[PDB]
């Protein structure tokens, strides 16, 4: 749903990469694994985390019950 | 003190008391395998193993047997206070190389 | 519908459609309830014979021969009782 | 071993033979019944004569 | 565990009856029947 | 064998220090015990994590145990050794103390922005505070704390990651225990992004190899790994070091005949991450230490028959 | 124990009880799916806990797993070994295999489970090593031999049995023998052990071994067998891939 | 059948001398075969 | 299950100190066992280990159309060359060591990335508990301690055992 | 010793002996006579 | 949590099943190893499932309708809320003052969804 | 404020035998909503 | 037929731990 906050398997923090690494596909044109590299993720563990994310929550986020649509 | 930590097994244990077998709680392949490589280069020791029962009974067995010159329970021993020792030579050898790089 | 094609490098899409075909091709209890009712109590007396439970001879030996066929594997089997003769005396 | 099961706890411990007292193990059930129904192994129970 | 109702079957309370999903019905000192 | 005799021939070597990650060799060790200080560094040396989270309220559309169990994850910048250890046997009013337990609040409440530029995606400026982060968890210190923590307050080791996400009218409201645990009952104590090791390289080519072999025969290894030698324009090994071990030469049919690939057997090369509460040669060292006081304390336990 | 549907005694047996901390699910050897009938693919047991003591004597001595190694339709084995325990067998008797005294003695403490009902001694028994000199080497086929000789009856002589395997001889090379299966006084001097030896196999060594030592003997070196190579699996592992 | 055996049995005053299995699981007597197939006693001195 | 009809029902959820590790210093996150393979056939889980690994580590989604691959252009060596190019093995193994004893294994062991499907679903367990008021025989439930049945089909497996006392 | 004993459920035995294995004549391969369970009915 | 798949149909994108993710990217090894495995069983990793791997949820809807009884547009007998006898207080715990539960309660069997 | 009205969204409250109903649209569905309030977690 | 096309310039991407790419 939302990043996760540690690689499943090497326990390395990668909830604070989500933002940046669409800001690096996005402003800075780069492809997925330069982007993943500049962010500092090296074992195939960390890419994986990122470069396959998911941010389903941007889509639940749309359904909000406390505003007047 | 704490005395369920480590048991004798009376009944793979010999009367001379040069063989036999140790049930130690809460210890897996860690120290079993540690302590039987310290424990086989003792010149005294005939024979010595170590075996987990189930992975989901923490448990460790340790067999010893030896050439008649000590016990089963002093090659326990030695082969505990040489693994002390070991560690002690490899800290202070981390450390010596850590404070000259 | 013969398939030169093979799993390593593939079936002609053609190999894999006719493939399918093969494979969805392929896809005794009440003759066996009755068997045990009627047989349910024939079994090996205490003189060999095999009776029902109401007494009724059925056979004369429990094969002709009284003999387990879970005691039977090494009977005829001369040659391995032979060496370990001593063992199963 | 082959000819064993592997039982979980949770059966265990709610799972009782009905075991007769006797001089040879009044020790076993006095430990049981102390334990108590949810400590294994232990008892849910006491029948009287 | 309550329901007061049917006392005890033990004529040293009435001492007072909560059922158990198991059907013991437990009075309070300790009679499971 | 002897202590002696070990303590002559092992050797360190320390191919980068950093204050994140450790990279170095142990030389002339046995499997067995640089196995053993792999397994603890992973899963026996105590941390401070998270543990139990305190909801007063949580509108958000991530569930409290979810939300619980991400804060879980939050690597604390705390030095363990200011921790004593929580006894598990004490009601909760006797169990947490000033020298068991460290307390985070969260407390969230997000609002609409009237001054959001029309026609704007972007949630920091359509909504005040959307965006929850482990920097918003604000270390609250009890009793004695305010003083030994004076110098060092309690602050995420990654401060920018992503904890929640809100609407206008939603809000989050919670304090978290926080105490000391080891990887190995759960992995959010784990004090590394990983500590493992590899066997050293061991390149050994079974004839010359030279000209056109050598060039073909060194584009098998890594960069570097291979070097091809003017004079004798035969092929040699410059640093093994290097070499990742791909066994791409072993496809080869020419080579597969003249190269053993091995390792300088015991020569491990460690390499260990932090997660970032404590740096690496301290986690290597409580990990050596860990292992010492398991064979100490062995040792003095009496031996019941 | 039982598994529906139930079409044959053997698919409800009598089993030991163990207690596993920590478990949520039953666990069953591998040696008793034959039996069952069972999958592992989510498939569920029955566990019946029988009440008084003539239904105890009974499970324990009548419908108990042991004696079931035969099935009654045609007096075959139904309990062996399968996958990973075959493949390790192929590899762990190989003539290419060699274990040093370390390894030797750790393989067969780690199977031997001395701590049991079969205090055949109460102390374990080694070989000497097939090789002496330049440096102390065991063979495979010797850890098979030193299990067999733990297990087995000491007031008794070893099992002598001439079999086959699986295997032609042309894949070992010229002039092997590996094919054959050879024990003599209860040592394997020949032969790989295989599905043929030591699977559900009529003829094969456990099979030989419940003739002649009984059903205990040959349910006890067939747990023994399934720990070692569990063991060997471990150490050395597995294989995949394209390339095959 | 059920009914019909019945009728049959009972315009046979038929007497059911509970020898098969089905008979005594009916009336819940111990099985003819196994196990009971014998009788135990017990050998008492004095 | 993968997407290639290879359904498996979890046995144990294995301590990661106790998995196999990689080269890599990476544990899996599942076990499928070798010998689920050459039964079913499914090749194609194969090509998608070697596909989802390659992609992984390039940044590349990979097309898994049928029919776009054949004979003089297969997968194998279409994704091995991509293997390669990153420096893994060209066949997708890569050398392990046992969690347990912490030695290498005796071969380089086959891992990769693969798409996987988590199934929707219960056990059951009586001590003894309710009966029906008529037959005072155990109720039908489940959610109240449902009791299993010894059946006929039992009853048929006790005679011939003849544990008769299990019967009465 | 290997005779079998007084006692057992031979009949209950060979049902299961006859009716377990037809299980694997559920289905058939591709004189000309009545096969498997059909004719077993028979 | 799902991921995209890395190994495709093109097809899976004009489909548009990226709005409906359906399954997560494994570390998967083809390895004997475990012995827990065998007949087609297969092990998860621990740590894994603890760092939420298919770490997944169920949702049950359960209907309270206290006009069941009533026959039809009769007087209303029962109304959510609490009356003045005594009655636990425990109740509370689980229960707000209109007889409803307080959403985020922890609820299992035997305690109060209704009042 | 316990109640939400669930077609104007407006937030409003009940009382002993009032109208089951939104006093804006009269819409006659609410959701309920929900207090400052202690649960507690295990971060696992 | 035409074969499903080469991804055209594909690098190591992959180094053992202590390397990296402009070591090769
Ligand atoms: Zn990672
Ligand atoms: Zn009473
Ligand atoms: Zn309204």
């Amino acid at each position: 749903m939302i990043v996760p906050v540690r690689c499943f398997s090497c326990g390395k923090v990668v909830g604070d990469k989500w933002e940046s690494y669409l800001n690096l596909l996005q402003e800075d044109e780069l492809d997925e694994g330069t982007a993943l590299s500049r962010l500092g993720l090296k074992r195939y563990c960390c890419r994986r985390m990122i470069l396959t994310h998911v941010d389903l929550i941007e889509k639940f986020l749309r359904y909000n019950p406390l505003e007047k649509r | 003190p704490d005395r369920e930590k480590i048991k004798l097994l009376t009944q793979a244990t010999s009367e001379d008391g040069t063989s036999a077998s140790f049930q130690i709680v809460e210890e897996d392949h860690t120290l079993g395998n540690a302590l039987r490589y310290v424990i086989m280069k003792n010149p005294d020791v005939e024979f010595c193993g170590y075996s987990i029962p189930h992975p989901s009974e923490n448990l460790l067995n340790i067999r010893i047997q030896t050439y008649g010159e000590t016990t089963a329970v002093d090659a326990l021993q030695k082969g505990l206070k040489d693994l002390m020792d070991l560690c002690d030579v490899v800290e202070s050898k981390f450390t010596e190389k850590i404070k000259s790089m | 519908g013969y398939v030169k094609g093979r799993f390593y490098s593939g079936i002609k899409p053609q190999e894999y459609y006719f493939h399918c075909m093969a494979g969805r091709e392929g896809l005794s209890g009440y003759l066996q309830r009755c068997l045990t009712k009627q047989l349910e109590g024939v079994h090996v007396s205490y003189d060999n014979s095999i009776r029902d439970a109401d007494g009724t001879l059925v056979q004369f030996m429990y094969g002709g021969d009284a003999i387990d066929i879970t005691k039977e594997s090494h009977m005829t089997q001369f040659e391995f009782c032979l060496d370990n003769y001593y063992a199963l005396l | 071993e082959t000819n064993e099961i592997g039982v979980p706890p949770v059966f265990a411990v709610k799972l009782t033979y009905p075991e007769p007292v006797t001089a040879y193990n009044i020790a076993e059930l006095r430990q049981a019944v102390i334990n108590g129904p949810d400590k294994w192994p232990g008892a849910t129970q006491i029948q009287n004569e | 565990t309550f329901i007061r109702g049917p006392i005890c079957g033990t004529d040293n309370c009435p001492s007072r009856l909560w059922r158990i999903i198991d059907g013991r019905r437990t009075c309070q000192y300790g009679h499971v029947m | 064998w002897n202590v002696e005799k070990f303590k002559k021939d092992f050797e360190v070597n320390i191919s980068s220090l950093d204050a994140r990650e450790a990279n170095f060799d142990l030389i002339n060790i046995d499997t067995s015990i640089a196995n053993a200080f792999r397994r603890i560094m992973i899963s026996e040396v105590p941390s401070v994590a998270a543990e139990y989270v305190y909801f007063f309220n949580n509108t958000s559309v991530i569930q409290d145990e979810v939300l619980a169990h991400r804060i879980g994850l939050v690597p604390l910048k705390v030095d363990p050794d200011m921790l004593t250890w929580v006894d598990s046997n004490l009601p909760d009013d006797e169990k947490f103390t000033d020298e068991n337990t460290i307390v985070l609040s969260l407390n969230v409440k997000c609002t609409r922005n009237p001054d959001a530029p029309k026609g704007s995606t972007d949630p920091k400026e359509l909504y005040n505070n959307a965006h929850v982060y482990a920097r918003d968890l604000k270390f609250e210190p009890q009793g004695r704390q305010s003083t030994t923590f004076a110098d060092c307050p309690v602050v995420p080791a990654d401060p920018d990651i992503l904890l929640a996400k809100l609407r206008p009218g939603q809000e989050i409201s919670l304090k978290a225990h926080c105490i000391l645990g080891i990887g190995g009952d759960h992995a959010k104590f784990s004090p590394v992004s990983t500590a493992s090791y590899r066997l050293l390289p061991q390149i050994n080519i079974l004839q010359p190899i030279k000209g056109e072999s050598a060039r073909r025969f060194q584009k098998c290894f890594p960069p570097g790994v291979i070097g091809i030698d003017e004079g004798s324009d035969e092929a040699y090994v410059k640093d093994a070091r290097k070499d990742t071990v791909s066994r791409e030469v072993l496809r080869y049919e020419e080579f597969a005949d003249k190269v053993k690939l091995g390792r300088v057997r015991n020569h491990f090369i460690f390499n260990v991450e932090s997660a970032g509460a404590m740096t690496p040669e301290e986690i290597f060292f409580k990990s050596v230490r860990i292992l010492k006081n398991k064979a100490e304390y062995l040792k003095n336990c009496p031996i019941t028959q | 124990m039982n598994r529906q549907p139930t079409l044959h005694k053997a698919s409800m047996m009598g089993h030991k009880v163990r207690v596993l901390p920590n478990e949520k699910t039953l666990r069953l050897h591998y040696a008793n799916t034959g039996a069952y009938n069972a999958d592992f693919d989510g498939d569920e047991m029955n566990m019946h806990f029988p009440q008084n003591e003539n239904a105890r004597a009974e499970a324990l001595n009548l419908a108990n797993t042991d004696s079931q190694y035969l099935t009654p339709t045609s007096g075959s084995p139904v309990r062996g070994l399968i996958q990973d325990h075959i493949s390790a067998g192929v590899w762990l008797t190989s003539k290419d295999s060699f274990f040093t005294r370390e390894q030797y003695q750790q393989y067969i403490y780690g199977c031997i489970r001395p701590e049991d009902g079969h205090t055949t001694r109460s102390k374990i028994v080694t070989l000497p090593p097939t090789i002496f000199k330049p440096y102390p080497l065991w063979t495979g086929k010797q850890i098979i031999t030193t299990v067999l000789l733990n297990v087995t009856p000491p007031d008794m002589p070893g099992i002598n049995l001439i079999s086959k395997n699986k295997i032609k001889n042309e894949y070992w090379g010229k002039g092997s023998l590996e094919n054959e299966v050879l024990f003599k006084d209860g040592a394997l001097l020949c032969g790989i052990l295989d599905k043929s030896q030591y699977g559900a196999s009529k003829y094969g060594i456990v099979h030989s071994l419940h003739e002649v030592y009984g059903p205990e003997v040959a349910a006890k070196v067939l747990s023994v067998l399934g720990r070692l190579f569990t063991n060997y699996i471990t150490a050395t592992a597995f294989t995949c891939g394209m390339d095959d | 059948t059920t009914c019909q055996f019945l009728t049959k049995a009972v315009l046979d005053n038929e007497r059911e001398q509970l020898d098969s299995p089905s008979a005594r699981i009916v009336v819940g007597k111990l099985n003819n075969v196994g196990t009971g197939s014998f009788d135990v006693l017990a050998k008492v001195p004095n | 299950s993968s997407r290639h009809g290879q359904k498996g029902v979890c046995s144990r959820k294995w301590p990661t100190i106790d998995m196999p590790f990689s080269e890599t210093g990476i544990q899996p996150d599942i076990i499928i066992n070798p010998h689920a393979f050459p039964s079913r056939m499914t090749i194609g889980m194969f090509v998608e280990s070697l596909a989802g690994k390659a992609g992984a580590l390039h940044g590349i989604a990979q097309d898994s159309t049928p029919w776009i691959f054949n004979e003089d252009d297969t997968p194998a060596d279409y994704f091995g060359e991509q293997l390669a190019k990153a420096g893994y093995n060209y066949h997708g193994n890569e050398p392990m060591y046992s969690g347990a004893t912490g030695e290498e294994l005796r071969a380089d062991i086959y891992v990769g990335v693969v798409y996987y499907q988590r199934l929707r679903h219960k056990f059951q367990v009586r001590s003894t508990g309710p009966v029906n008021s008529l037959t005072m025989q155990p109720v039908k439930g489940r959610k109240r301690h449902g009791g299993i049945r010894v059946g006929e089909m039992e009853r048929d497996a006790l005679i011939g055992h003849g544990t008769s006392f299990l019967l009465q | 010793r290997s005779l079998i004993n007084p006692g057992e459920a031979v009949g209950i035995i060979a049902s299961q002996s006859v009716g377990e294995p037809s299980t694997q004549m559920t289905l058939n391969t591709f004189a000309n006579v009545t096969l498997g369970i059909p004719r077993l009915r028979e | 949590t799902g991921q995209t798949p890395i190994v495709k149909a093109n097809l899976y994108d004009d489909y548009g099943m990226d709005n409906f993710p359906n399954g997560f990217n494994a570390v998967v090894a083809v390895i004997s190893y475990t012995g827990y495995d065998m007949d087609d069983a297969m092990i998860i990793n621990k740590s894994a499932d603890e760092r939420g791997f298919g770490y997944g949820t169920m949702y049950k809807t359960e209907k309270v309708d206290l006009a069941l009884n009533r026959n039809r547009g009769d007087p209303i007998t029962q109304h959510f809320g609490f009356g003045n006898d005594e009655w636990p207080k425990e109740w509370l715990e689980k229960l707000d003052e209109d007889g409803l539960p307080y959403i985020g309660t922890y609820v299992e069997e035997g305690d109060p969804i209704c009042a | 404020l316990k109640y939400i009205c669930a077609e104007c969204s407006s937030k409003l409250s009940l009382s002993r035998t009032d109208a089951v109903r939104c006093k804006d649209c009269g819409h006659r569905i609410l959701l309920k909503a929900r207090t400052k309030r202690l649960v507690q977690f295990e971060a696992r | 037929r035409k074969d499903v096309p080469k991804v055209e310039g594909l690098k190591l991407e992959h180094f053992a731990t202590g390397y990296d790419a402009e070591d090769f």
